[PDB]
């Protein structure tokens, strides 16, 4: 698929719709959006490995990470498939979303199409937090929203 | 219906535990097999009911059940899932499985819905901005007409009826030989207002949506994972 679409919901006042496009064969992916309610600052921002939610995060599994690698920011070299950093949300909780990503792909093995993506409380660490949940979650915290991945026209 | 195996994480701390959750399974109407794993918190359930079920009777004696994975017996071909759900009263949960490369093990259950025939489709896109109304049409590959499930020239997303019972509660599994699991990946999987007439009804609507009226849920068609494979 050349586009795909996400509407994260939640329990709390967070919530958004986000953008993906992808003109080139496994080329740069435009990530887009605006995600609302959020608290001021940096907000860990990741895709998860199942788009099925019918227990959370626990069905959606781990970081999507077809490489076996450690959690990182979206610029390392060593990284999860899934690990989009941080969105940063202004003073009135609205983070406009706007991310190129290479690692990602909306065909093949680092598909993201039908997977769930997650607006994180904390920050995300990046993997340099000193110890072993820095390394697999990046310590965001709790999932304030989130939603599937699907295909757009 | 085929076989199916439905990996559930039940927490069983103690061995009396272990025998209450294998007595509510072993000897009921569709269970073949039944599978405790003490140290892994891990229940396998060889099965012709629905998950829906074999969670409820597993919930049903005190401790909780998760539904982990989805296979049938040893390579996962795969699985998949869509949560119903907007505006209205409507919600549910249908899981796909790809069972052989040639055959899709299609299966859930659905509330809050009006007593009768409710047309189920796979539309095109999975974009919800505009709840069910931003996910196109059905779903047509090929560029057929519309028709039921027993019609050959169909749209692969073409799933025919789904009937409620005075409760509202509307259960079913069906295997599909067109549809496949990742092929429809990220697409919506919707519920209608009203009967689909699988291109039979003589309406202008019949050999396009079948004329089931509006929709009424509708969820993106998730991955879910295989057996084993989300520790
Ligand atoms: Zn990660
Ligand atoms: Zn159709």
């Amino acid at each position: 698929a050349t586009k795909a679409v996400c509407v994260l919901k939640g329990d709390g006042p967070v919530q958004g719709i986000i953008n993906f496009e992808q003109k080139e064969s496994n080329g740069p992916v435009k990530v887009w959006g605006s995600i609302k309610g959020l608290t001021e600052g940096l907000h860990g921002f990741h895709v998860h490995e199942f788009g099925d939610n019918t227990a959370g995060a626990t069905s959606a599994g781990p970081h999507f990470n077809p490489l076996s690698r450690k959690h990182g920011g979206p610029k390392d070299e060593e990284r999860h498939v899934g690990d989009l950093g941080n969105v940063t949300a202004d003073k009135d909780g609205v983070a406009d979303v706007s991310i190129e990503d290479s690692v990602i792909s909306l065909s093949g093995d680092h598909c993201i199409i039908g997977r769930t993506l997650v607006v994180h409380e904390k920050a995300d660490d990046l993997g340099k937090g000193g110890n072993e949940e820095s390394t697999k979650t990046g310590n965001a915290g709790s999932r304030l929203a989130a939603g599937v991945i699907g295909i757009a026209q | 219906g085929t076989l199916a195996t439905l990996e559930f994480a039940v927490q069983m701390t103690a061995q009396s535990a272990v025998d209450a959750v294998r007595k509510s399974l072993q000897g009921v109407a569709g269970v073949q097999d039944v599978e405790v794993h003490l140290e892994d918190q891990m229940v396998l359930v060889h099965t012709t009911l629905p998950s829906q079920e074999v969670q409820a009777l597993l919930e049903g004696t005190g401790r909780q059940a998760v539904l982990k994975g989805m296979g049938s017996g040893q390579q996962n071909l795969g699985a998949a899932v869509a949560i119903l759900g907007g505006p209205g009263t409507v919600q549910g949960v249908v899981r796909f499985l790809q069972l052989t490369p040639e055959r899709c093990l299609i299966e859930g259950t659905i509330d809050g819905l009006e007593p009768g025939l409710h047309g189920l489709h796979v539309h095109q896109y999975g974009d919800l901005t505009n709840n069910c109304n931003s996910c196109g049409n059905h779903f047509n590959p090929d560029g057929a007409s519309h028709g039921g499930p027993q019609d050959s020239d169909r749209h692969r997303g073409d799933l025919g009826n789904v009937r409620a019972d005075a409760d509202g509660r509307a259960i079913f599994r069906m295997e599909d030989e067109q549809l496949k699991v990742w092929d429809v990946i990220g697409r919506s999987l919707i519920i209608d207002e009203g009967e689909d007439d699988l291109g039979r009804g003589g309406h202008p609507l019949s050999k396009i949506t079948g004329n089931s009226g509006e929709r009424l849920a509708c969820g993106i068609i998730a991955r879910s994972a295989g057996l084993f494979q989300n520790p």
